[PDB]
């Protein structure tokens, strides 16, 4: 019987709980999106990388939901390699902070996707 | 039969159109049985009085333009009827039902009557609110994307104490659940009284999102005998800045359903929706009233969840889940869809997968259900052989396995339990799991 | 079924007993179908919780204590079961019909199931307001004693404008009748706004008040889409200083109801109660819930009429109506009481006869309900040859000739239609509606 | 024009529809001024921007669907527009105008504009009380 | 004429004075015409009444005091009127506005009308609250000084949903900008709902200030249907404790935004007000008002920001910002000023320049409306080559070039190009805005 | 396509945005109000160089406005020099505050003038 850890066992929403993704299973993701037609995007945070709540504490407000734009969304892309190399832009110049892949359906007309793609060392 | 039975009207787009399933007497015609329905349903009075003369009644009765045999059944037919916009009350779904469903179930020309399916026009839908945000908006205020969504219901549902209550929600969520939920039954009682197990219940939310770092919800139950009483519990909710609250529509009603669907708009809160004595009404084939249109009547009067059964007929399911989340959806008889129903752009609603489920199932609800779903599971987390976090962890493990290989284009249906037994291969959690349930 | 089938057990008197008519699927034997309604009606589990060890189970499940064979029936049983007390939340209908019928209904192992009866212990009965006034407070009220009330629905239920309604409502009254209606149906719509209606109605019934000299009552129906509405029409009818208002319990729900019947407890109001939609519940003898539990339900949440039928099977129908009217009533299976029920005083209901009834059903109805009973003619005033007024008086009439009659000895089942003929010798009147309806 | 003026365009029954008496600047052809005042009366934008990938801003977007001149006039023309349900606020005249009228009589292209005729659909008109009582109740 | 067309007459300094382009039908005489306008918005009576014996008219009545011919237009000229102070409701632009424009431009002998501007006294404008804020206020609180300040209008105005609409509101706040703006049109509709917009923008401008450390806003728009509904969007904006709020104050209308003022004022809110509409009133020379006296409206009614057009006629606009501004413009017919104006200390209005601008039209604002005015950069921001943040970079950049240069002496007019070239030369986020926009 | 930076930019309104000022440069934005008969005054803060929330949330309340006077407005002030020496003598005093040079127009009875003259190292 294994008792579920409490210090730093925070998470990221969807796939935060698989082993880390290798490259070829993150490029298999990027493809999902490509195929579904939904246009790829790298958000990164390097202050809060959880939730919380300073400003606001009504109902459905939270804090630290919004995270920061990488450039812009990636609309035309066909290559998973444009979206990991940038993957790699990025954590070049952000190596302290948190990155993650969202998808945004321009059909749907919301976000549709967020998983993380990259966690400081520690995470 | 006259006045009643119309083969030839053609549909207008702001007429109400009903499908009943009817099974005459023994000796009474279909033609008579069915315009028997449009009248017992509208206009139609046992004797002539002089007061129908001083309007234009035709203008008001409810027609029966269609009617077609069920195949393999003795006796029992579709029957069409069609009631126009000006008999119903704006934005109300009790005035809906009343109307076409308040009398003609106990008309003695017939020996049994159900209502399949209503297609309700699009000028009907704008006078209601619909659910206070919908598919999408929760999704964006969760902050969750690409999967189901995972509960839990806490049990024993009457017995723990409000403290104890809380602790089963603090272990379940910090495992990997999203939310908890009060049993349908779990109102206010002598053992837990409702504000003492909201407040615990708050502190425990609030301490497993910290742990987790990951938003958590716990479907506090606001279900009560008055309106009175279900506005305060809503209220307490509000104060403690909790996402989402519940309510039992059916034994609560519409008119109480409505109030708090307005109010949680107003508040931002989330509401789930239990659909506790529905087989009562929904069961039998031959009387009553099909889920379908009760899940209709909850996407106008509002609610962001409901729950829809477990399918684990299959068809008839997806053909209510497409009405409650698409914009529209065509007639599809394969599906019980009779007739096409669009939205203009009322909010979805999320369907609920309830019921005896557990991490065997997960491909197979991924796969049915798809990413805009919520699979509860009670006994599949609370019966994990070590404890609630890591029965929590099995099922959220077992669903991103699903998912990621969902999205790498592996077959689910296939598939499945291979992609569980690999996961199995470095969770401990799903390991002890799989070895208690198959 | 260890735990939950025990024919040992002896029923407590704070116990919520339930009568449910079982029909297993082919190959379930009586005693497991027994235990899986009343384990699916309370704790019961698919799987092993660890939570189930901090309580003690035993003080919260429901027990199969009894179970008896139907008779001439195919594998049909009737199944007892107790409830405790503590389950049930005080003073709420919604929580009590949600914890017995919110989830046994859809078991699989049924194939299908009925609620014929509860017995609401008196300690659970204490917490309930019941009835805003009752049957003896509104003969006070009224001043009407020793004869059934008269009552007329106005039709076309939809189509008149306000004025030509209320036009309608003054020539009823003022013929005889105590009561005009409101279609369960006529709530707010297009042609006929509800505060349009109250209006002309109001004035309508104080001008036949004053012409007659005997008090008058509109039934203006209060049933909205929300709470929030449901007040707002109640709310104006105490500033009009009527007698009387309306709700469709079942289709507002028990939530709404319990509120307005609280709040015309306050305000001096009488409240009648449609039952529009129990059709869909109580028809079928297979499955649903008997009229009988939908009856005691509304004693509990609160209203001082109820329809409750024609009768013109007799003995069910006398049968629940003594549910409604007295304050014990002992068990008495060939009624269909299937347990005796004790009141401690609260207030009886009075039943309103309606459906398609005329002045040749007057010595039926007056004998079969007696003193304490609404009959209501609808068409059966309208449809008088000489119109609503005339109608009214062949009603009045009618009515007063078989109370004298009864109260002088005569047998009103051997010579009712004696008395009629009797009555058309110097009623006009009446002599006119007679031609007309036989 | 390429995605504002479209004649084959069929209105739907939720459309609200506009026609305006359209009066263009000299050198600009009706079409071209037909398709401005759709543009300019629901989406268009100066400049391209990114967000708009994250919409299908066909749903949004008013349509020029018919052109017709006015007879004895000197470069005048009756455009019609529709405008798609969701674009407005259920029981609100106010946003109604806004979304309409608020900013095309400003366009430069235009010498002048006159709304003279709307087609308020039976699914918005549903959406508003209308007269407290009306016609026959005041009688 | 003998009693309206009055040249002697002096007027008083508690006067309303009107300046009115009067076009009169061919064979009207000036004076007739000037008579006409002053006796059709006053007194004046197709036909004689008794009546007017009970008063002293003459009290009461407009004088068209001073007529003057257009200067190059065929049959136009230049009427002054005065109405006295008695005409007016205190602290209501509703009356004052249907007082003087409420009838008089369908006289049919005149074949068009234009009010070109108002003269309002001293003793009237102490009756009004004047703006929530104002000019020197607004800095105060914010905590800018010494420049322009900055917005962006979010695009596209419809099809973002609430969150995403929100993730560009952080972007662009985050590069420099101090505001973003709701476009006019959106109010509340099917895919965004006004609360779940006000909670995210709530979110992104707090996140965007958080980074900065600069003061940050957003003109949340609470232009609504009813007075209800708006003050209920204006509350939630007080809950949130944000900065700013909108109104579309000529279609919302003056009892409406008056209203919101106040609420503004007792509640510490700044107010951006919005002229959607305006060019259907104040374009044609010829017939209608000049947006000269809508400005003044909204001086007295109340707003902290409006909006005033782009420039980039210069004089006549220049004129209209001194209005809005300034404590005390003198009578300058080169400028449109009719009237010499006094505001006794009402504060002054914030002019918002917007419309197709981007960075190389900085140079020419700065100089044209100098550092209290708000320059609004939707496209100019949202359409930069590398996003959000770096299209508000350039915008601030540019700006505060521009601010620097004119600060160390350097003429805008003559080297505004030279200014933002050198500029770009250690910018790159502004180097890539003028590749892409001169 | 360059990412603006999110870590340690904070900034601190007009003038900011630009290179930071050369003594010179310095001088002449004094000049600037000196001739507009503006009084100039310094400003500094070592605990809270930024805005922030503590003491209250309503509409239009921050904390972190007021920074605090070093000395007092330097009416009849002529030379630039004059205000340059102050700022000179405040760093010497507080090197590691936030100094920031403000102007009152008393004819419109309002400050009118803030532009950041100095920052501790590493800002
Ligand atoms: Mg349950
Ligand atoms: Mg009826
Ligand atoms: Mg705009």
């Amino acid at each position: 019987m294994q008792v579920w850890p409490i210090l730093n066992l925070k998470k990221y929403e969807t796939l935060s709980y698989l082993p880390p993704l290798t490259t070829d299973q993150l490029a298999r993701q990027v493809d999902y999106l490509l195929n579904n037609k939904w246009v790829p995007c790298l958000e990164f945070e390097t202050d809060h990388g959880f939730v919380y709540r300073e400003h606001h504490n009504s109902p459905g407000y939270y804090d630290g939901r919004y995270w920061t734009m990488w450039k812009l969304p990636m609309f035309g892309c066909t290559d998973p390699a444009q979206v990991l190399n940038e993957l790699e832009e990025c954590k070049k110049e952000y190596p302290n902070a948190f990155i993650r892949i969202i998808g945004f359906d321009s059909n749907r007309e919301v976000q549709c996707i967020s998983f993380i793609a990259y966690k400081p060392a520690g995470y | 039969k006259l006045t009643y039975y119309t083969p030839e009207y053609e549909t207008l787009d702001t007429d109400i159109l009903a499908a009943f399933r009817v099974s005459p007497q023994p000796g009474v015609p279909p033609e008579e049985a069915g315009a028997a329905v449009a009248a017992e349903s509208s206009t139609g009075t046992w004797t002539t009085v002089w007061t129908d003369g001083l309007t234009n009644l035709d203008r008001y009765k409810g027609r029966c333009y269609h009617i077609e045999p069920v195949a393999g059944e003795e006796n029992q037919y579709i029957c069409y009827v069609a009631y126009p916009l000006d008999l119903f009350e704006e934005g109300s779904v009790t005035n809906m039902f009343t109307s076409i469903v308040g009398n003609v179930f106990g008309f003695k020309a017939l020996r049994a009557l159900r209502l399949e399916d209503l297609r309700i026009p699009v000028a009907y839908v704008k006078t209601f609110q619909g659910p206070p945000h919908g598919i999408q908006v929760e999704r964006d205020k969760l902050n969750k994307y690409g999967r189901p969504l995972l509960g839990c219901t806490i049990k024993p549902k009457l017995g723990l104490s409000a403290k104890n209550y809380g602790r089963a929600v603090y272990e379940c969520l910090r495992g990997g659940l999203d939310f908890t939920k009060d049993d349908e039954n779990v109102n206010s009682q002598p053992f837990m009284r409702w504000r003492d197990r909201f407040l615990f219940c708050a502190e425990a939310l609030y301490k497993a999102q910290a742990e987790t770092g990951e938003i958590k919800g716990h479907y506090l139950n606001a279900t009560a005998g008055t309106c009175e009483d279900m506005m305060k519990r809503a209220v307490f909710a509000r104060e403690l800045g909790v996402p989402i609250v519940m309510h039992d529509y059916l034994t609560g009603g519409f008119t109480a359903n409505t109030t708090l669907s307005h109010y949680c708009r107003d508040n931002g809160l989330l509401l789930h929706i239990h659909r506790a004595m529905h087989a009562v009404i929904d069961r039998q084939k031959n009387h009553g009233m099909h889920f379908r249109v009760l899940a209709k009547a909850l996407r106008l009067s509002g609610g962001d969840h409901i729950h829809s059964g477990t399918v684990v007929e299959r068809d008839i399911t997806l053909g209510f889940v497409d009405l409650l989340r698409d914009d529209y959806t065509e007639k599809d008889r394969s599906r019980g869809i009779y007739f096409t129903q669009s939205w203009v752009s009322t909010p979805g609603v999320l369907p609920v997968a309830s019921g005896g489920i557990h991490v065997w199932h997960m491909p197979a609800l991924t796969e049915i259900f798809g990413d805009d779903s919520v699979l509860q599971f009670g006994g599949g987390t609370l019966g994990h052989p070590w404890g609630n976090a890591p029965g929590a962890v099995a099922n959220r493990v077992a669903l991103e396995a699903c998912v990621q290989a969902r999205n790498e284009g592996r077959d689910l249906a296939r598939e499945g339990n291979t992609i569980i037994r690999e996961a199995t291969k470095w969770s401990p959690e799903l390991a002890a799991a799989c070895e208690v349930w198959k």
